[PDB]
RNA sequence: CCCCGGCGAGGGGAGUGAAAAAGAACCUGAAACCGUGUACGUACAAGCAGUGGGAGCACGCUUAGGCGUGUGACUGCGUAC
RNA sequence: ACGGGGCUAAACCAUGCACCGAAGCUGCGGCAGCGACGCUUAUGCGUUGUUGGGUAGGGGAGCGUUCUGUAAGCCUGCGAA
């Protein structure tokens, strides 16, 4: 019962090199380098599914801060005023209204200014 | 005219006719959903800000599809320590089509 | 009752240990022997 | 109509012939014959006999006219290498590669 | 829904003019770095230059506090061995006064090809005169 | 001795080539970590 | 058998054959490696070369839009096994 | 011999209220392990509690390859490997 390895080992190597397309040099041609690069690309992707949630909230807060300062208030007082006024809109939607509907954002600032005063 | 409602632990800004992808709902395909927890309704500089909810505000939508999302590959690797393991994942969703924002 | 319908009783055909066949098997790279010394060597180990 | 001539197992390396084949790529064949005449390379003698044989192939086997033809494709491929043994100092033996080439000239009036 | 991204072909940039007479150096430079980056706009994107053009007049009349007019020292190296060179604040004002504000703002901008393109919108002049009247700069009382 | 070399069948003792202490220009002042 | 070539090597036709990219360097004809063509990127730009975000361009779709494929300016993080 | 720019506070001390901040906690969806109780099982389902970083190493369950039987069967020149 002698088993030759030609068909199975070729299909295993071809599966890795298909995932290594677009990589530079031996990282897309050579199996020893490509396998090593596909594992690192999976570690980065696992890490950046956590980092993607951090970077978007960083982008929403920076946009809320800029549009709130156009109305005479900082970020930290605008968030405190919306919590006191029982408004439960999250930072994704607030930064989206701050770009696309600017007078509806003005209505939220005046709501937050009333709850602080 | 848009509105803001919460569903599936997340919030969405939708309008009439728009197709929105949510988390999985236990509703059959073709059945109507109602969202009574509406957070804000804006219609041409008349803004109803809910405190937390615009009461009297309901969003109606029609379930059009279920399905699983694109496969995500999960890779864990610890160098020089003889450890790796791998895992796949597909996430369920529900597509709804917004039919009425009634303030 | 055919030649492709017969089965062994459940629990009578445990599969054997195959050492040194990758990470996922739990027995790769040392075959359960640990790192160096007399007991990890081929033909190694002290007498009775 | 496209017309091919080839020189297979031509005795020279592909890097040396490719210097001469990049001179005449895209040219009219009357202009390309003059470039090869005044190029002082051994590979320019090789490429000229394949270009001359492609011109004769196209007027005899295809009925084309010589004033219309252009070199649309030209490329050199690597052939089999011959393995020789070169003695070095102190008993060392090196391997010599004697590289060959496949010259392909393509002419067409279109 | 994906979050809005500003597109660099349809971004609106505007022109401002700032008078640096009697301003504190660093406190003026922090506001110039916000507006060259575009931190004051709601369309702010971290990989797009959404900032403004700013003209700075009277760079030789900027102010520092303490003893920093004689004690703040600017260093550079030339690449030749033993080639460390220094200059005090008073000598940078006397010799090339526009560099004082340009060096201060450059340290507050991001580092990379986008931060070098944000620096190109700063126009610093040692006197009261600029020749950018065709761009109609707005007076920014900052 | 290397008796069945196929790349170099003409030579059996080749350590005068690559081993540094067996070359003709080896000097014992290279071995000064004593 | 005809043509180019040195009465060469090598090739192009013609013909045989189910097939000649089965032509004697001959079944199938993988990979490293080396080329030709096309799309996009690249000559003010610093590092394990990916990953997360993302403009523009090209080709397909199908529409009263924004999807698919290729490329990836710019930007966050990131020192192989 | 602040990470840099810069800073006379953007330093230090005391008090106070906001906000940022992790794979911690919460929300929504999904999978699995071990207990307990059950529409009743025939050993699977339902409810609920809890758990799921991991080297050496121990335990459990699988994929695929060649060969023998089932197979003088089944697929295949209307195209097998
Ligand atoms: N006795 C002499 C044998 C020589 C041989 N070719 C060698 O290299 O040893
Ligand atoms: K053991
Ligand atoms: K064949
Ligand atoms: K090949
Ligand atoms: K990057
Ligand atoms: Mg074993
Ligand atoms: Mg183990
Ligand atoms: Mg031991
Ligand atoms: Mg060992
Ligand atoms: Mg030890
Ligand atoms: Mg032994
Ligand atoms: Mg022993
Ligand atoms: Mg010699
Ligand atoms: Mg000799
Ligand atoms: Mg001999
Ligand atoms: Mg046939
Ligand atoms: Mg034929
Ligand atoms: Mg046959
Ligand atoms: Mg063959
Ligand atoms: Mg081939
Ligand atoms: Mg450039
Ligand atoms: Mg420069
Ligand atoms: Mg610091
Ligand atoms: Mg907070
Ligand atoms: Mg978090
Ligand atoms: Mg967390
Ligand atoms: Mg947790
Ligand atoms: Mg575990
Ligand atoms: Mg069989
Ligand atoms: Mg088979």
């Amino acid at each position: 019962a002698r088993v030759k390895r030609g068909v199975i080992a070729r299909a295993r190597h071809k599966k890795i090199l298909k995932q290594a397309k677009g990589y530079y040099g031996a990282r897309s041609r050579v199996y020893r380098v490509a396998f090593q690069a596909v594992i690192k690309a999976g570690q980065y992707a696992y890490r950046d599914r956590r980092q993607r949630k951090r970077q978007f909230r960083q982008l929403w807060i920076a946009r809320i801060n800029a549009a709130a300062r156009q109305n005479g208030i900082s970020y930290s007082k605008f968030i405190n005023g919306l919590k006191k006024a029982s408004v439960e809109i999250d930072r994704k939607i607030l930064a989206d209204i701050a770009v696309f509907d600017k007078v509806a954002f003005t209505a939220l600032v005046e709501k937050a200014k009333a709850a602080l005063a | 005219m848009y509105a803001v409602f919460q569903s599936g632990g997340k919030q969405h800004r939708v309008s009439e006719g728009q197709t929105v992808r949510l988390e999985k709902l236990d509703i059959a395909t073709g059945e109507t959903v109602e969202f009574a927890e509406v957070l804000m309704i804006a219609n041409g500089e008349e803004v109803k800000i809910g405190v937390p909810f615009v009461d009297g505000g309901v969003i109606k939508a029609e379930v059009v599809a279920h399905g699983r999302g694109e496969k995500v590959k999960i890779v864990k690797f610890r160098r020089r320590k003889h450890y790796r393991k791998q895992q796949g994942h597909r996430q369920w969703f529900t597509d709804v089509k917004i039919t009425g924002i009634s303030a | 009752m055919r030649l492709n319908t017969l089965s062994p009783a459940e629990g009578s055909k445990k599969a054997g240990k195959r050492l040194g066949r990758g990470i996922g098997s739990g027995l790769g790279k040392t075959g359960g022997r640990g790192h160096k010394g007399q007991k990890s060597r081929s033909g190694g180990g002290v007498r009775r | 109509m496209e017309t091919i001539a080839k020189h297979r197992h031509a005795r020279s390396s592909a890097q040396k012939v490719r210097l001469v084949a990049d001179l005449i790529r895209g040219k009219k064949v009357s202009q390309a014959l003059d470039i090869l005449t005044y190029t002082n390379k051994k590979a320019a003698v090789l490429v000229k006999k394949v270009l001359e044989s492609a011109i004769a192939n196209a007027e005899h086997n295809d009925g084309a006219d010589i004033d219309d033809l252009k070199v649309t494709k030209i490329f050199v491929d690597e052939g089999p290498s011959m393995k020789r043994i070169m003695p070095r100092a102190k008993g060392r033996a090196d391997r010599i590669l004697k590289r060959t080439s496949h010259i392909t000239v393509v002419v067409s009036d279109r | 829904m994906k979050t809005f991204t500003a597109k660099p072909e349809t971004v609106k940039r505007d022109w401002y003019v700032v008078d640096a007479t009697g301003k504190t150096l660093g406190r003026l430079a922090t506001e110039l770095a916000r507006r060259l980056r575009g931190k004051h706009k709601a369309e702010y994107t971290p990989h797009v230059d959404t900032g403004d053009y700013i003209i700075v007049l009277n760079a030789d009349k900027v102010a520092v506090t303490g003893n920093k007019r004689t004690d703040k020292v600017y260093y550079h190296h030339t690449g030749h061995i033993g080639g460390i060179k220094q200059a005090t604040f008073e000598e940078m004002i006397a010799r090339r006064p526009e560099r004082v504000i340009e060096i201060a703002v450059k340290g507050m901008l991001p580092k990379g090809p986008l931060g070098r393109a944000m620096f190109r919108k700063l126009k610093v002049y040692a006197g009261n005169e600029h020749n950018h009247a065709a761009q109609q700069p707005q007076v920014l009382d900052i | 001795m290397e008796n069945n070399s196929r790349t170099m069948p003409h030579i059996r003792r080749t350590t005068h080539i690559m081993k540094f202490a067996h070359r003709n220009s080896f000097d014992f002042h290279f071995f000064n970590a004593r």
